């Protein structure tokens, strides 16, 4: 994984980890757009410019998780990867998410760095005319008996 | 009671919600819903408000601002001044109907026009935004007067502010002007 952000629907960004090795000017921007006007419901397609880009929906709190990886070909285990952190952040974080009001989100600190790099450090051990013949004969049968 | 957030897409709608909130940087992205949250003012009364913040896309501009105007009283409308002048003609098409709609209330709100961005030079300064907003705001009427806002019966101000405030983000927040006007609406 290359790029990876947990933001609300708010327009605020929870958790990331980016660094350098990618910086986040506009590649959820586009990803944005595409949800909202043209509906892609593509099963995470819509690769941007020049890295693909997946998403994943939770109605249930209100909540987004984008992945980024290179163009290039990249295995299966990141959806799976992303289902697993998505559970855990439901059964952990659920006090703060299950409340409505956004103070308590701004209020909250998640450390969740450590548990993902885990996830992550799993994730790539995991990767490395009718014609009717007949005879001259005829049949023979019995007949069945009751009371 | 409630204070409205509008404005146009990365306008710093999100940034001034939190900023005055929790006073430490983080990291937004566009709004697509809305937040409301309880604000207690800093003055010995106390008072709480709810501050409420709509997407600025303008897919859902109009879809939430005519079921927010119900309840609504006061707007802060955010006009970025970095970028005013290759996007003269969009905020001023969002005032016109904002104006509109304020309106059409039966109680006239109060009206704030903040100026985001004004730690970079290359920002304007509010009387010459405002300037350029009733120059352009006549001819959009058009398309006997030119508009004034004194003329306009709202109680409207206009003034600078930043959200990021770019290097001033450091050690402080510059956000001044807004607390006062809040306490003095309030
Ligand atoms: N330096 C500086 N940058 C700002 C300021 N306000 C907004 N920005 C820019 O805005 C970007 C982040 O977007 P937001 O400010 O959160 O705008 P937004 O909330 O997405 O606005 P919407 O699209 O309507 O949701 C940052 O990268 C900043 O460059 C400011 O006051 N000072
Ligand atoms: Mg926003």
């Amino acid at each position: 994984l290359d790029f990876f952000t947990i933001f609300s629907k708010g327009g605020l960004v929870l958790w990331c980890f980016q660094g350098v090795s990618d910086s986040c000017t506009g590649p959820v921007n586009a990803l944005i757009r595409s949800v909202l006007l043209q509906e892609r419901g593509g099963n995470n397609s819509f690769t941007h410019e020049a890295l693909t880009l997946k998403y994943k929906l939770d109605n249930q709190f209100e909540l987004v998780f984008v992945v980024g990886f290179q163009k290039i070909l990249t295995l299966t285990y990141v959806d799976k990867l992303i289902d697993d952190v998505h559970r855990l952040f439901r059964d952990k974080y659920r006090t703060e998410i299950q409340q409505q009001s956004a103070l308590s989100l701004l209020n909250g600190t998640f450390d969740f760095q450590n548990d993902f790099l885990r996830l992550l450090r799993e994730a790539e051990e995991s990767s490395k005319e009718k014609g009717k013949k007949a005879p001259r004969v005829w049949e023979l049968g019995g007949c069945a008996n009751k009371e | 009671r409630a204070v409205l957030l509008v404005g146009l897409c990365d306008s710093g709608k999100t940034l001034l919600f939190v900023r005055l909130l929790t006073g430490l940087y983080r990291d937004t992205q566009t709004s697509i819903t809305d937040s409301c949250a309880v604000y207690r003012v800093n003055n010995n009364r106390g008072n709480s408000l709810t501050l409420i913040d709509l997407p600025g896309h303008e897919s859902l501009r109009l879809q939430f601002l005519e079921r927010f105007k119900s309840s609504a009283r006061a707007i802060v409308f955010v006009v970025d001044s970095a970028a005013f002048q290759r996007e003269v003609k969009d905020v001023a098409e969002f005032l016109y109907q904002v104006l509109i709609d304020s309106m059409g209330l039966k109680n006239t709100p109060s009206f704030l026009i903040a100026c985001n961005k004004q730690d970079i030079a290359m920002a304007k300064s509010a009387k010459l935004i405002q300037q350029q907003l009733e120059k352009e705001l006549n001819t959009l009427r058009v398309t006997g007067k030119e508009f004034e806002f004194s003329q306009l019966p709202l109680k409207v101000e206009f003034l600078e502010c930043s959200a990021k405030g770019g290097r001033g983000d450091v050690g402080s927040a510059d956000i001044q002007d807004l607390e006062k006007w809040l306490a003095k609406i309030a």
